[PDB]
DNA sequence: ATCATTTTACTAACTGATAGCGGAACTTTGGGAGTAAAAGAGTCTCCGCGAAAATGGC
DNA sequence: GCCATTTTCGGCCTCTGTGAAAAACTCCCAAAGTTCCGCTATCAGTTAGTAAAATGAT
């Protein structure tokens, strides 16, 4: 199996799972630990943001690759926004200070 | 963009500040038109339009009317992704 | 309910052996085929049987 | 989609010096994810160097491995400099060679 | 809900009739409970009369299956109900309760149905790149025209502007009338159909 | 730039209308007619001659070039 | 194993309160007490006295200053309730918090980047 | 609440919990409008409290509310917590593109 | 999860504390030698020659194979080396108190997530685990 | 082509700093119009930057110096306008 | 350099069509009130888990 | 200080739709919905006509 871009989850806005759904591989906790041990910060950021759930970031990355500029503009994962909305729904004020 | 995450109790005024409206009915969608019901759990007047730059009426159905609230329904003409934030 | 017509198509696929296929005996010795070597590169006995 | 020959030449030029990431589950230690230079082969199975098998705890009895493509220049250089197999020949747990 | 119905029954009881309280109160309690079930038992609310129609259809289906030993067919149910078959099918297609997204899928327990639902409203990045390329190609092709016809087409189609314009507003800026704008757009379309400057735009079809 | 209609050589309205006399078809025929015929028409003039020769230069040809085709 | 044992020995119970903003019988981080003692010594004021406590890996993990990592580890309900009642602030100083919020981890190639930001912080706070 | 193939609809348990909360709140308002006997009002307030608790954290107060699957409904606390929760299934680990 | 926050943040914290290192003895024979334990550690106080005041190995020097052979030839019994536990760094540890990074062979670089490496190294072999 | 990033880490000292410097150089050569200081030999920008670092032509000092130089030159040119 | 002609730029008009908006009337749907023998305490099954720690009660 | 009841935890990949039961009619009224017709805005298609610019011939 192999996937570059395809369907995405309805809620988490993440690539689906399985060959039947043309889905992508899971970069689990152990993989994140291995990348952190290597010191590979940029590869980890690529997997987290512009490959999984940064809706604007992944589209910008696709356009940039098509036009030759292999650069990314990382954003905020949609999963963190879902977590924020859930915690606010539990009657707890969680907010990002600036 | 942000340097810290602050947690704490939520005041009723803060909860009202978050909210874009009050859900008054347990209705979700019509059983025939499959459209959101007013003042329900899926209301387009509170949470946003179901189609991009459209209103439930269909009167405002293009981008020139962005940010305009339809008088017949009250649905703001904007993107559907606001239904993930509102 | 709501279904008008169902058309089912049956496809027969001939799958040949290739590298990556799992082959095993009856004694727990399983393996994955690594190379499809030519006949001339196989070991052969005194009678020429590879 | 039509799979022309010039497309194959373009693919060969694309992956020339583009590192690729190979990962085997479970990733007990950081040696379970490494960077390699791809070589196009005719088949459907990933060909792996024997000497990294001890690093991957991998044997060829039905094992499957996942592959990832670093996109940005920073990620490619991270794979080439830190995560390449030629750099990871000492065990971080003890310092003894791992490609024995 | 039965307590509310009992309150109503108390509010409109008559002891002069000589009947016991339970006789009158049971009707109101049953009405309240049945109406509450019809109104608040489904995620997608079905009106009360349609709920009664579904229930009576189920009762007749039960009786007919008992009578003949097999599942009644839509036509026979329509004949027995003295109702059109199309209405029977319409009623049969709406008696479904939504399935939960947390239901385990297959024989597994850590997998859920909600992980297999796509986001069909999303735009594929290939489509967005094609849109950007089409914008660039349209700009390049329109740059090969005189400013008059290029801007006439731009304003008549809304390219690089918020709103589309009819012939009158296009004519007003040029101070010319509508018919000249129409033939200007016709000339631009005829010129852009020439294959000398339309091969790049053809690949988008 | 083999045998293809004369509309493809993007000729102006007057140029095309004049040559619309059916005294030509396909650019292979046009390249062979020389200035003798090109200026013979009372409607093909100096500017039309220059424009046609510029189009043929874009085609890499000169008016009057002799080819067996 | 010594990098694990150091993580175990991260808390201290205050024995002598001193003039620092610490109460007797309070379990607080050792680094904060060390900085407070250095500041008090520079100010010529009575420093604090602490008794270091040994905690298991689970209790030390759940006793971190950042509540995002503690919630992500386990027992999200207790961590979130305590953070909400206390009004805690997450400064995003570890790997897990930056992974969750999608920023560069303060390890390896992100280290200098994070360092730069901290410098700017101080320079603006001036 | 999105349609599946065949006309079926897929819904989250949060919809059911919110519907229960809204129904009980509206019933409480109607009872207070009718000058109800005290016992019914106390029962309605208990039901409202139970619905809110089930919406926030199901099973902590008492018997977990179950739907038409004879299985407990998933609340916000269950959605943010656990091995299958958001933190460990979607934040610390993700499914990625450009992978095989 | 308990060691993810340990990152090498400085080069030297300027501390004089350290841990004592001697060959591990469990009877009449050695179990592990001093060379194995001292390989890759930074010296805390000078390794004086036995019965002599000559500074054989000065302070703040990594013990590589050459100095390990030197120590073995001199027959030095007890030494003192810097340790992560005794580090004075406010956040994380310093390069000298950690020592050689085993996966590279040189002194540990700035920004190395040594805690994750330590946790993985300890946890990976868990499957293999069960007077004269 | 090149393998075994040894010479580069010897010239730089830290692998992460080397990665950052090589990334900056590769971005300059790819996105920008900057040309390579060594024969390309059909190599990708990352490999060319790594080779330049190995040869000692590119360090952090050089990159920051010429970047400040470009800012100064652009300021002077805008003043000239 | 100058004249005569074709093409160009700009008005008007007719044909024919099509989509959108508003009003009248009819059928379909949807919400609500009412039902008078009397009937006047729930489920609802399970429970095949162990080990360690954090809170009340005395 | 010591029981005694709660609380929370239990490895990483890949495929892999479910659930299925369950009990009312009847009458009245207003609003949404379907269909039809008329008026109006807008446009594609075509022709004619007039005044002027481009252009070729001399
Ligand atoms: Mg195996
Ligand atoms: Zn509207
Ligand atoms: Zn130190």
């Amino acid at each position: 199996h192999a996937r570059s871009t395809g369907s995405y989850s309805l809620v988490t806005q993440q690539p689906l799972g399985g060959k039947a759904q043309f889905g992508g591989q899971r970069f689990g906790e152990m993989e994140v630990w291995a990348l952190e041990a290597y010191g590979a910060a940029y590869t980890l950021q690529e997997m987290l943001t512009v490959k999984s759930d940064d809706v604007n970031g992944r589209t910008k990355m696709y356009k940039n690759i098509v036009d030759g500029n292999h650069a990314m503009e990382p954003g905020m994962p949609e999963s963190f926004n879902v977590l924020l909305k859930e915690i606010r729904s539990l009657g707890i004020n969680i907010e990002l200070e600036d | 963009e942000f340097d810290a995450i602050k947690i704490g109790l939520a005041s009723p005024d803060m909860i009202r500040s978050w909210s874009f409206g009050e859900v008054k009915k347990p209705e979700t969608i019509n059983y025939r038109t499959f459209k959101p019901e007013r003042d329900g759990l899926f209301c387009a007047r509170i949470f946003g339009p179901v189609k991009d730059y459209e209103c439930l009426c269909g009167k405002y159905k293009r981008l020139k009317h962005r940010g305009v609230i339809c008088e017949k329904c009250g649905v703001e003409v904007t993107q559907t992704k606001v239904r993930r934030d509102r | 309910p709501g279904v008008l017509k169902i058309v089912k198509v049956y496809l027969a696929v001939k799958r040949r052996i290739q590298p990556g296929d799992k082959m095993a005996g009856r004694h727990g010795n399983k393996g994955v085929i690594s190379k499809i070597n030519p006949v001339e590169d196989m070991p052969y006995d005194e009678n020429g049987q590879p | 989609e039509r799979e022309e020959a010039v497309v194959w030449d373009i693919l060969d030029e694309v992956i020339r010096e583009h590192p690729v990431l190979l990962n085997r589950a479970p990733t007990l230690h950081r040696l379970g994810i490494q960077a390699f230079e791809p070589v196009l082969i005719e088949g459907k199975a990933i060909q792996l160097h024997p000497l990294v098998c001890a690093a991957y705890n991998a044997d060829f009895d039905g094992d499957q491995m996942a592959v990832h493509v670093p996109l940005t220049l920073e990620a490619q250089l991270e794979a080439r400099t830190l995560m390449m197999s030629t750099n990871n020949i000492l065990s971080p747990a003890s310092g003894d060679p791992i490609i024995v | 809900e039965g307590n509310i119905g009992l309150m109503k029954a108390v509010d409109k009881f008559e002891y002069r009739r000589g009947y016991k309280f339970s006789t009158y109160a049971t009707w109101w309690i049953r009405q309240a409970i049945t109406r509450s079930i019809a109104d608040q038992a489904r995620t997608i609310r079905i009106p009360v009369h349609m709920i009664e129609t579904i229930n009576k259809l189920n009762r007749i289906s039960r009786q007919m299956l008992q009578e003949m030993g097999r599942e009644p067919l839509p036509e026979e149910l329509a004949e027995r109900m003295q109702m059109p078959e199309d209405k029977i099918r319409k009623v049969l297609k709406i008696a479904k309760e939504p399935i939960s997204m947390e239901t385990p899928i297959g024989d597994d327990e850590d997998s859920h149905l909600g992980d297999f639902i796509e986001d069909t409203t999303l735009e594929l990045p290939l489509d967005s790149a094609t849109a950007t390329s089409l914008k660039a190609a349209t700009r390049d092709v329109l740059a090969g025209l005189t400013p008059r016809e290029a801007k006439v087409l731009r304003m008549r189609f809304g390219i690089d502007m918020n709103t589309d314009h009819t012939l009158e507003e296009v004519g007003k800026q040029f101070d010319v009338t509508r018919e000249r704008i129409r033939q200007i757009e016709a000339k631009a379309l005829r010129k852009l159909r020439h294959p000398s400057r339309s091969e790049v735009l053809r690949s988008f079809l | 730039i083999l045998l293809r209609p004369v509309d493809d050589l993007e000729l102006t309205v007057r140029s095309a209308n004049c040559l619309k006399a059916e005294a030509i078809h396909y650019i292979g025929d046009l390249v062979q007619r020389t200035e003798v015929e090109l200026l013979k028409t009372p409607n093909l003039g100096k500017k039309s001659l220059t424009e046609i020769k510029d189009v043929l230069a874009s085609r890499g040809l000169s008016l009057g070039m002799r080819l067996e085709n | 194993i010594e990098t694990i044992v150091r993580q175990m020995l991260r808390k201290c119970t205050i024995t002598f309160a001193g003039d620092s903003e610490f109460l007797p019988g309070e379990t607080v981080e050792y680094s904060q007490v060390k900085i407070a003692n250095r500041k008090l010594v520079e100010e010529g004021k009575e420093p604090a006295r602490f008794e270091r406590e040994l905690l298991g890996i689970t209790k030390a993990s759940l006793a971190t200053e950042s509540f995002i990592s503690a919630a992500s580890f386990q027992e999200t309900t207790r961590v979130l309730t305590e953070a909400a009642v206390s009004g805690k602030r997450d400064d995003l100083r570890g790997l897990k918090e930056n992974v969750i919020v999608g920023r560069l981890i303060p390890a390896g190639t992100g280290f200098a980047y994070h360092q730069d930001r901290q410098a700017k912080r101080a320079q603006e706070q001036q | 609440l999105v349609p599946l193939d065949g006309g079926r609809f897929a819904t989250s348990d949060l919809n059911d919990l919110y519907r229960r909360v809204i129904n009980r709140n509206n019933r409480l308002k109607r009872l207070l409008e009718l000058a109800a006997p005290d016992i019914i009002v106390r029962n309605e307030k208990r039901m409202l409290q139970e619905s809110v608790d089930a919406l926030l954290d199901n099973g902590r107060r008492g018997r977990a509310i179950t739907g038409s699957n004879k299985r407990p409904l998933k609340s916000l606390a269950d959605m943010i917590k656990g091995k299958q929760g958001r933190f460990r299934q979607n934040l610390l680990g993700k499914r990625v593109d450009y992978s095989g | 999860d308990v060691a993810q926050d340990v990152v090498v943040t400085e080069h030297d914290c300027g501390t004089l504390e350290g841990v004592v290192m001697t060959p591990h003895i469990e009877g009449g024979d050695v179990k592990v030698a001093l060379t194995e334990l001292a390989l890759g550690r930074v010296v805390s106080e000078d390794i004086l020659k036995p019965g002599t005041d000559e500074v054989l190995i000065p302070r703040n020097t990594l013990l590589d194979e050459k100095w390990c052979k030197v120590i073995n030839d001199n027959s030095v019994d007890q030494i003192k080396v810097r340790s992560v536990v005794t580090c004075d760094s406010d956040f994380g540890c310093c390069a000298q108190c950690y020592g050689r990074d085993l996966a590279r062979g040189h002194l540990v670089n700035q920004g190395e997530a040594v805690g994750v490496i330590a946790a993985q190294s300890i946890g990976e072999p868990g499957t293999q685990l069960t007077i004269q | 082509a090149r393998v075994t990033v040894q010479d580069a880490v010897e010239k730089i000292g830290n692998r992460f700093d080397l990665v950052l410097v090589a990334a900056r150089r590769a971005r300059q050569m790819q996105s920008g119009g900057k040309d390579a200081l060594v024969p390309e030999e059909n190599d990708k920008p990352t490999v060319i930057a790594l080779r330049e670092i190995e040869e000692g032509l590119i360090t952090k000092d050089v990159l920051d110096a010429r970047e400040r130089q470009e800012q100064q030159e652009q300021e002077a040119a805008e003043l000239a306008a």
